[PDB]
């Protein structure tokens, strides 16, 4: 009634049959207590997913092929005050969602990148214009000299 | 085998190339501008210089293993056979003599414990091709009663032949130990002539096994069953291709195939859903062809290639097809595991690249089929049930396997690395769970021939170009298995493990000759090797030949790594594995 | 065939010649050619049987009348083998080859594709023999001295036909013991397009599907899409894709020739509708009937742009025809001529006769009538130039067939004098058809006796009407004929047998139609 989830940095962590199969790829596992690798997470991402799982053991997620129960679903007030983190470890627990395919928690982990992409200020989105390169300095000069006249 | 293909392509082709007005190498900092020592003149635009510290050639080599499995793993283990014609000999005065040997050698006992074998074991074989095999002890009482006649009937024949194929079946699914109980192995020494200590496990039992196939053959033969299309010949060749039947004979595998799409639309009945006008006999005949069309497109896939050109699967199970979704899930779980499995494995002789969306697609459905094969019932007083979940639930590890190596090949995505090696960890652990008692009999069927050997090669591939821990535990272990395969194999499984070994030196021979750079691409002695391996075995693949043999007495007229490739090609041959 | 009281319009007409073109194919195409009913249960089967019988034919033929057999294929039979093996100067070191390794036991796959491939020439030799060059070559004694058939018979009644079919047997027998099926090679598809020159794909038409669906399976697997020679190629492989070139064209032609529902992989729907030099212009005429005889089965009718494009490359090919060369001596080209003339003249009654059916179009009758009398003037020829063997190509059964049936059928419904002279001369032509058909000609002999006597029921019956159907015995005959022949067509009662313990169960106007159908029986023309 236990499996065990080794990190990548080599922890093994003991969770509970029932809450451990939000991961498809786990209860997909399981039709071999279990261990099974889990290589490129670290132990406080698979910690932090972890609990993620605790507390979602009787929640109800959409279908995974929704048009808008999926898209328009609101995350959690838990799953906001969850996910104050760090912005690097933030993009792990994504990875560790994909990785172990829940889709639930790379629904919810995955809708707070997407608020922050938007909603973000325009000045610093005319700042970071050529960061990654994607246009000639042609283009560059081009696009930087039309829009002169405002400022 | 070999171009730059760097990390952190550029979006725009580059300022040198716009002034030069050619192609553009759209890496970073080129192909084309790396050639001509112009490194400093294209990194200018932002933060520059990067740091390309990877290995470059490993996409564009990836791409080439996706050409190199078709043609090696596939066509040339599996599918080629390279026959001269003059030496071959052709006599019905052979088979008269040898294959009644086989008829005479089994006993009735001896048979009805076969018959007992396959119904308390292989259920998930039969089931799909003959339906319920209580039905067929009366034919094999019948077979028995016409054994001392003289004139049969096309009919009897017929049932005697499909027998026969289960026979073929039980003898090659049956483990050693049972297989000693039921029969002696001195008569059939003195019949073969050879050397006394020879025990089943020594490779008797696949000589067996295929005579008792050759006496199914026989015995269509004596049907003339091409005068005489009939289903029970559909059935027959549906019970022998779950043997090594359609690997030991590829060529008369494909005709036998031909000949059951022959038999198969002479019917006419391409919508198997029982209509309301219908005799209920009428219906339960419909259910059993559906049943036993499903079951030959399977086994119609798994024989394509260039020496198969009828086929007949021609419906997809993503996103003119004729025939799918309106079949009741009970034995197209087998077959919408292979539509499955062919949506992904179209793309490697293909030269263009799947799209996202329907690798999407593919891992959806390998969710649901997951889920589906967990929904099934667990008949602990059976032991069949276990072998249907081995064989759904393999064929899906199968399947998830490829699909994280295309996503590993064509586009790189998120641990895709790492889920081609928890797959192949699948794969094991379903194998290596079978080596218990009761069930050492699930690892003979002929997909984990297939899967091992796409796997294993692909480990063996990997190995030799990205030095990792992972991926060399995953291949020693794979080492282990491969030394652990059932032995009725045989000559496929020494083929595979000779070419598991030719990959290997391969790997020694990539430590050893230094990389030659050159600017847009790289030469190796190694890339030369596996470009020709592809060449020689679609050489040895190409009819032409043999078709100029055929029309009359027209004979065919037709550096420093060349030393290197000419010593390997001489001392490790790629021809040693077609036999 | 139709869509109380009574009348004598003629709205049953253009209902009824649209039946036509459904009662055509279904009897005369695919019930009195291509269907054989079978019954596994009382059909024999062993291996003890035909091992000996092919022991006997290959024992029976010596080496010096093998060779007056390829003698007689060169200089009379040139228009049949070229387009499956070429040259047959090539072959006579093939038949020394076999007389030489007759005696040995170790055989080779090769060798005895040879072998094969030579005895199906040799079936191609004796079913075109005339007897009296037959009966030079060979003796009937010991034939009846095996066969147990009594001496009285000379080859004249039936015996070249039983002698034609032992030799398509060991030619096949051969093939069985080069396991063809293990090898598969183009003198599999050489042998058959050399044995679908002879009534073999009538003899043994299930067998013959699968020989063809085996043909089709080794063509494919050479993977030759285009015949074009290329200039980097080795100029033995241009001359050898050549070679499949016109092994490809002859193959779709057996492939169009064997077309019904007990053949279902096809071949011929891969080569694109036309909407040496003279193996090409045979494949532009069957590819032009091909286009016509598609609209039997279907009910969709042609347009008229359609027929009229087909009429103008049937001027174009009837010109090209009347542009081949003969010579009165070499009775090779003598042969070619009247093929290719025959074709044309079939699909030109082809093409007028569904001009007269489709839109009843004003002078099409006539056309008809003219074509038929082309036809006959074709056949009737050969028996007065001492060329009688020129009328042994299964196109002259099948086109006879279709022309005859059609003539009795119109001669039923609507009268006319020039029609009843035609049917009189097809009824002599049809009684004058050579004895090498043998079944198949007795049964097309039944076919014309039994609308000859519906004509006389037509007469003494009166049409009655219900106001928008025409009501008659005739019509419901003619529905049964095909009714019968789609239940024999039929594999879901072969399909149930085949499962195993699914075992299958089952006014004045009906009792003239169950009283004509005990007296005339429309399977009569199965066997
Ligand atoms: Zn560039
Ligand atoms: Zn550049």
């Amino acid at each position: 009634s236990n499996v065990v989830l080794v990190s990548g940095e080599g922890e093994r962590f003991t969770v509970d049959k029932k809450i451990a199969e939000r991961s498809l790829l786990l209860k997909n596992y399981l039709n071999d207590e279990i261990v099974m690798p889990v290589p490129n997470v670290r132990s406080s991402v698979l910690q932090k997913v972890i609990e993620w799982a605790e507390h979602h053991r009787d929640s109800n997620f959409p279908d995974e092929d929704d048009d808008d129960s999926r898209k328009s679903a609101p995350v959690d007030s838990w799953d906001r005050e969850f996910l104050k983190v760090d912005q690097e470890m933030l993009y792990e627990i994504i990875l560790a969602a994909n990785y172990l395919n829940i889709k639930p928690l790379l629904d919810a982990g995955c809708k707070v990148v997407a608020e922050m992409i938007r909603g973000r200020s325009p000045e610093e989105i005319r700042r970071t214009f050529n960061i990654v390169n994607d246009f000639t300095p042609e283009e560059e000069a081009a696009i930087r000299r039309e829009n002169e006249w405002a400022e | 085998m070999f171009n730059r293909t760097t990390q952190l392509k550029s979006k725009h082709p580059c300022s040198v190339c716009t002034r030069r007005k050619v192609k553009c190498d759209r890496m970073i900092p080129c192909g084309n501008c790396r050639k001509r020592g112009q490194d400093s003149e294209c990194m200018k635009s932002t933060k520059l210089i990067t740091a390309s510290s990877s290995k470059e050639y490993l996409p564009d080599l990836l791409l080439f293993w996706q050409n190199y499995e078709y043609w090696i793993t596939n066509i040339g283990l599996y599918k080629t056979k390279q026959r001269d014609l003059t030496r071959t000999p052709a006599n019905l005065d052979t088979d008269t003599e040898e294959c009644m040997f086989w008829m005479n050698y089994l006993q009735k006992d001896q048979s009805f414990q076969l018959m007992n074998f396959a119904m308390e074991n292989l259920g998930a074989l039969y089931f799909g091709s003959i339906g319920d095999i209580s039905e067929l002890y009366l034919r094999v009482e019948q077979y028995w009663d016409r054994r001392a006649d003289k004139n049969h009937s096309v009919d009897g024949k017929y049932w005697d032949a499909l027998i026969w194929s289960v026979f073929t079946m039980c003898i090659y699914y049956m483990p050693v130990e049972k297989l000693a109980e039921i029969f002696s192995v001195y008569p059939l020494h003195e019949y073969l002539g050879s050397n006394k200590r020879l025990n089943w496990e020594d490779g008797m039992q696949l000589v067996m096994c295929q005579n008792f196939a050759r006496c199914s053959l026989f015995q269509l033969k004596q049907c003339d069953f091409m005068a005489h299309p009939d289903i029970r010949l559909v059935q027959a060749y549906l019970i022998l291709a779950t043997t090594t039947f359609p690997y030991d004979e590829p060529l008369l595998a494909n005709s036998l195939l031909t000949q059951c799409i022959h038999t198969f639309k002479n019917f006419h009945v391409d919508d198997f859903r029982p209509l309301l006008n219908d005799d209920p006999v009428e219906s339960i005949a419909k259910v059993t062809l559906g049943r036993i069309f499903y079951r030959l497109c399977g086994c119609d896939y798994l024989q394509s290639g260039p020496r198969k050109p009828i086929a007949l699967h021609t419906e997809v199970s993503s996103l003119n097809v004729d025939v799918y979704r309106e079949e009741n899930s009970t034995e197209v779980l087998y077959w919408k595991i292979i539509s499955l499995d062919r949506d992904l494995d179209q793309y490697l002789n293909k030269s263009s690249k799947p799209p996202l969306k329907t690798l999407d697609a593919i891992r959806r459905e390998l969710d649901i089929f997951q889920y589906k094969v967990d929904s099934l019932e667990e008949d602990f007083r059976s032991n069949n049930s276990r072998f249907q979940k081995f064989i759904a639930l393999f064929q899906i590890s199968t399947v998830s396997w490829k699909l994280f190596k295309m996503y590993l090949i064509y586009y790189d995505t998120a641990d895709s690395l790492l889920k081609v090696i928890h797959y192949s960890k699948v794969i094991i652990s379903l194998i290596v769970n079978n080596f218990h008692a009761k069930s050492e009999f699930f690892n003979r069927h002929p997909m984990v021939m297939q899967t091992i050997t796409r796997v294993v090669s692909f480990i063996s591939f990997y190995q030799i170009f990205v030095e990792s821990a992972a991926v060399k535990q995953l291949l020693v272990d794979l080492t282990e298995l491969t030394a652990n395969l059932p032995t009725i194999f045989g000559s496929k499984l020494d083929k595979l493990v000779y070419l598991t070994e030719r990959l290997s030196k391969l790997k020694l021979l990539w430590d050893k000759v230094q990389l030659l750079d050159s600017g847009d691409s790289f030469y190796h002695p190694v890339f030369k090797i596996l470009q020709n391996d592809i060449k020689i075995i679609e050489l040895k693949n190409d009819e032409m030949f043999s078709l100029i043999k055929g029309l009359g007495s027209l004979v065919p007229l037709n550096s420093d790594f060349r030393t290197i490739v000419e010593e390997f090609q001489s001392e490790y041959n790629i021809s040693d594995i077609l036999s």
